[PDB]
DNA sequence: TACCCCCCCTTCGGTGCTTTGCACCGAAGGGGGGG
């Protein structure tokens, strides 16, 4: 006799009523296997047959369990889901093996038929109603309502999971010597107890769960390592991912590359050095999932380098609260970064990558900072603390960056590690005008309608240029005029523009850009020994600014 | 046996749904301890997923305090809660509080726990405690009493509050007392020792109700000594082309604030095409134009005053070398206050700590002066701020903020 | 022709200053993973 699981109150959204969707036509093989299942549910008390007073219905269908002889029953509740109250999901994140401490004794078991072991809300049951065709609709058929959490209902996971948690609560509290990781119905249990004492505690857990009606079938009960948990393999002193299958297929659809990049991301959490940039670039585009894609020379090299990493098996270790966390980052090029988190050398807790390109114009320092931030957050999720950082950037470089930059920025306690390629600032703008350097007053303009424009400059020595431009914009001409000044000037130059747009970009010291013209300017800036940029208001009759404004307007 | 003040939300608004952000080990440890104890005493109770609502929670240490303090970010609930100004429950703001020589800040929020909360409103106070490495799914609670950090709490409690302070106020009529959120601001013109004495009196006076984070702490302000940072034009004997270009840029911008400003004569000096470093003399006309501009910047801006119905806005600029400037306003180019901070905690090491301190200082000043917290425009990346700011936050309230990136083409508020 | 959680990469429309172009950012739909 089970202790009954108290029901969770559940409501439809205000002024909304239950679903009426009826049924779509079914193939006989499906309708057949279906009715045998409904009967078993009725018997075990998971479902009740009385239908006549119930106006509501929702479709049902079936599909085979993966590579199995068996047919699975699924209810499509999407319309009910809309009309049902919103829930707050209590699953905030995925546990990670690198967060587990080492345990002498370990067990992994699952709860059998989770959703169907939990009673549905009495008043909500009527809205779960569904209709099976008797035989191809010749005769009326069977009507049912769910007595427990149905598959397909948006509220089922949250409700089971929460009930699961309330049951476990007393058991954890009265056995502090145990550690239990509940992910949904899946349990990981570990202890430093002698295996006998541990085998005992597990069975107590098993009875405790049964008392509330939660079975733990022996088939899903893992006793001996390696334990298969959350997609990983847990050995006693080390963990790893379950084997990765790379398509070797010689003709790649859009969808092939998607799957490919997907698995590489998953691999990146342990296997160091994974790069998806060139592979992902094959994918950027309007192409439909079926369009076949030739692999670029670099993308093939990227895929090649990846395989070379995966050829070898890799293991992560477990977490030792006594020791500090260390995060070490390397630049992989093209805005790609990988890192390793570890406590002792050459034993990685885990690894990862940050390839994200945010913004049209950026540099390595901004990107390194972003990587630091992602790693800090990930670490707080898994270990609840911030790792000490080892970065390929010199202390002065960093000091020059963050002190001179106009946005607040910071990195937590870190030390320089000398591991080329190093992160550096590729040029630095003068704070004061340069004595004896030629002064370029630059300007550019474009016609809104024609998309034609000019860019040019006049200098204090009488030097002048104007260049015609086609299919352009005000903003582009403004950058263009600055480009000309840089091209036509010596190693030291003063440049005066009215363009807030242009100065905004350049003063942030970008080393890379989505714009070819900006990259060309960056290339010139790197060649210069000194550059002083200055802004003046337009249309005030300033300087050569009045003079160059007329030239290009 | 105390009846509950009924509370609604603004019509056309659901309750808060805001995801819990990751918490450090020490903060989760502190939260579990506090929430365990609060649960014993009925202040909070566990709930399920069937409550759609959530609010973020974390913990903080007030300045020079070694004990953790629970802080709920109610910013979303507070905006969605009925304005209690319409219910007349609003707290009026004394103009004389900023005039006092000393103002001490007491955290009285502990008192609010004594008052039950409307049953139908409790579902909106829902929060979720996370766990390290997601060992456990989130553990949800809701409030049975007036929560700290909720704008409704000081209002509903105001009745009781006025009563408790009545004797002290009447014994000491020259002392100003203002209530904002969980804090009590107590001003006086007395000598410090006398001031500190009367503050300790007010505390014991609070225990007399107590018998019938913690209250012992206090923080001293001196609003009489608060200063402003106006816009200033440099003084030079010789001016280069560059200097005059900057000055014209600065003046042309400033003309949005002070309309009577004129660059005509100075712009003329820029007539030719010249080397930036060339020294040029001012014309007779330009010297007066500069002088006449300087005076205009001495006098106050016209038709700028505080409107109680409008939100306050705060902008902050990083000036380098641990220097920070800010402006508080309601409508653009009409500034109610301008200021500058320097040598704060984290100066020349940590930008985010300094900015966090700046935000706290400005909010504190705004509360004292207008009884309002401004919405901040922060010079920083969203992700950068959101990563580190809870590490440095020492305040029981959280202001509104948004993120901006604004290159300083003119150095306007600092030279 | 179903349900809940997390991640990366891309695309696309809304939003506000760089302003009627350009930069930013969140949502959503592709993929990976978990139950
Ligand atoms: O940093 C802004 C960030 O915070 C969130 C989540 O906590 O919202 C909070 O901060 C906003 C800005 O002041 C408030 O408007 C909001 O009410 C509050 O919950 C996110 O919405 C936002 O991205």
């Amino acid at each position: 006799p089970i202790s009954p699981i108290e029901t969770v109150p559940v409501k439809l959204k205000p002024g909304m009523d239950g679903p009426k969707v009826k049924q779509w036509p079914l193939t006989e093989e499906k309708i057949k296997a279906l009715v045998e299942i409904c009967t078993e549910m009725e018997k075990e008390g998971k479902i009740s047959k009385i239908g006549p007073e119930n106006p509501y219905n929702t479709p049902v269908f079936a599909i085979k369990k993966k590579d199995s002889t068996k047919w699975r029953k699924l209810v499509d509740f999407r319309e009910l889901n809309k009309r049902t109250q919103d829930f707050w999901e209590v699953q905030l994140g995925i546990p990670h093996p690198a967060g587990l401490k080492k345990k002498k004794s370990v067990t992994v078991l699952d709860v059998g038929d989770a959703y169907f072991s939990v009673p549905l809300d009495e008043d909500f049951r009527k809205y779960t109603a569904f209709t099976i065709p008797s035989i191809n609709n010749e005769t009326p058929g069977i009507r049912y309502q769910y007595n427990v959490l149905p598959q397909g209902w948006k509220g089922s996971p949250a409700i089971f999971q929460s009930s699961m948690t309330k049951i476990l609560e007393p058991f954890k509290k009265q056995n502090p010597d145990i550690v239990i990781y509940q992910y949904m119905d899946d349990l990981y249990v570990g202890s430093d107890l002698e295996i006998g004492q541990h085998r005992t505690k597990i069975e107590e857990l098993r009875q405790h769960l049964l008392r509330w009606g939660l079975t733990t079938p022996d088939k899903k009960h893992q006793k001996e390592p390696p334990f298969l948990w959350m997609g990983y393999e847990l050995h006693p002193d080390k963990w790893t991912v379950q084997p990765i299958v790379l398509p070797e297929k010689d003709s790649w659809t859009v969808n092939d590359i998607q799957k490919l990049v997907g698995k590489l991301n998953w691999a990146s959490q342990i296997y160091p050095g994974i790069k998806v940039r060139q592979l992902s670039k094959l994918l950027r585009g309007t192409k439909a999932l079926t369009e076949v894609i030739p692999l670029t020379e670099e993308a093939e090299l990227e895929l090649a380098e990846n395989r070379e990493i995966l050829k070898e098996p890799v293991h992560g270790v477990y977490y030792d609260p006594s020791k500090d966390l260390i995060a070490e980052i390397q630049k992989q090029g093209q805005g790609q970064w990988t890192y390793q988190i570890y406590q002792e050398p050459f034993k990685n807790l885990k690894t990862g990558k940050y390839a994200r390109m945010r913004g049209a114009h950026t540099n390595d320092v901004k990107q390194l900072t972003e990587a630091v931030q992602k790693i800090t957050t990930e670490s707080i999720v898994i270990w609840g603390k911030t790792p000490k950082f080892k970065l390929p950037i010199q202390k002065e470089t960093w000091e020059t960056w963050w002190t001179e930059y106009w946005q607040a920025t910071w990195i937590p306690e870190w030390e320089f590690v000398n591991t080329p390629p190093l992160v550096k600032l590729w040029y630095q703008l003068e704070k004061e005008p340069i004595v004896g350097a030629e002064t370029f007053y630059v300007d550019g303009a474009a016609n809104r309608e024609t998309k034609l424009g000019k860019a040019g400059y006049v200098t204090n020595k009488g030097r002048q240029k104007v260049v015609p431009l086609t299919n352009t914009t005000n903003q582009k001409t403004e950058l263009q005029a600055i480009y000309l000044a840089l091209q036509d000037s010596g190693l030291e130059v003063n440049i005066v523009t009215d363009s807030q747009y242009a100065l905004g970009i350049i003063q942030a010291q970008p080393d890379k850009s989505e714009s070819e013209l900006v990259n060309q300017i960056i290339e010139q800036l790197i060649k210069k020994e000194k550059v002083y940029l200055a802004w003046v208001p337009a249309h005030k009759g300033i300087g050569g600014n009045e003079q160059v404004d007329k030239l290009v307007s | 046996p105390i009846e509950t003040v009924p509370v609604k939300l603004k019509p056309g608004m659901d309750g808060p749904k805001v995801k819990q952000w990751p918490l450090t080990e020490e903060k989760i440890k502190a939260l579990v301890e506090i929430c365990t104890e609060m649960e014993k005493e009925g202040k909070i109770s566990k709930i399920g997923p069937e409550n759609p609502y959530n609010t973020p929670v974390f913990a903080i240490k007030k300045k020079d305090s070694t004990k953790w303090r629970k802080l709920v970010d109610f910013r979303e609930l507070n905006k969605r809660t009925q304005d209690f100004w319409e219910v007349q429950l609003g707290i009026p703001h004394p103009a004389g509080l900023k005039k006092k020589k000393s103002v001490t800040v007491l955290d009285v929020g502990d008192a609010y726990f004594s008052v039950p909360l409307d049953e139908d409103f409790r579902k909106y106070t829902a929060f979720t405690i996370p766990s390290i490495n997601n060992e456990t799914p989130g553990i949800r609670y809701q409030y049975n009493v007036l929560p700290q950090g909720w704008k409704g709490s000081p209002a509903i409690f105001q009745s009781s509050m006025t009563k408790i302070l009545e004797p002290f106020k009447k014994q000491n009529p020259d002392i100003v007392i203002y209530q904002y959120m969980d804090d009590l601001y107590v001003g006086s013109d007395l000598e410090i020792g006398q001031h500190r004495t009367k503050i300790e009196e007010l505390r014991q006076h609070l225990l007399r109700w107590g018998l019938t984070p913690f209250l012992w702490m206090g923080y001293e302000l001196h609003p009489d000594k608060w200063t402003v940072q106006p816009i200033v034009l440099p003084e030079k004997d010789s001016w280069t082309v560059n200097d005059i270009q900057k000055l014209v840029g600065k003046l042309n911008w400033a003309s949005q604030i002070y309309p009577g400003i004129k660059v005509r004569q100075l712009s003329k000096l820029l007539r030719g095409t010249k080397a930036l470093t060339e020294v040029i003399p001012l014309t007779e006309e330009a010297e007066l134009e500069l002088a006449e501009n300087r005076e205009i910047l001495k006098e106050p801006v016209h038709g700028v005053y505080y409107d109680p119905s409008k939100d306050l806005i705060a902008e902050i600029q990083k000036q380098g070398q641990g220097q920070w400037t800010y402006q508080i306003y309601q409508e653009p180019f009409k500034n109610l206050k301008t200021g500058k901070y320097a040598r704060m905690r984290g100066a020349h090491t940590n930008d985010v700590k300094q900015l966090t301190e700046a935000v706290q200082k400005i909010t504190t000043e705004s509360i004292v002066i207008w009884g309002k917290t401004p919405k901040f425009k922060l010079p920083i990346q969203k992700e950068t701020w959101e990563t580190w700011w809870t590490e440095y936050w020492q305040a029981t309230w959280i202001p509104e903020w948004e993120f901006v990136n604004t290159p300083p083409l003119v150095k306007l508020w600092y030279q």
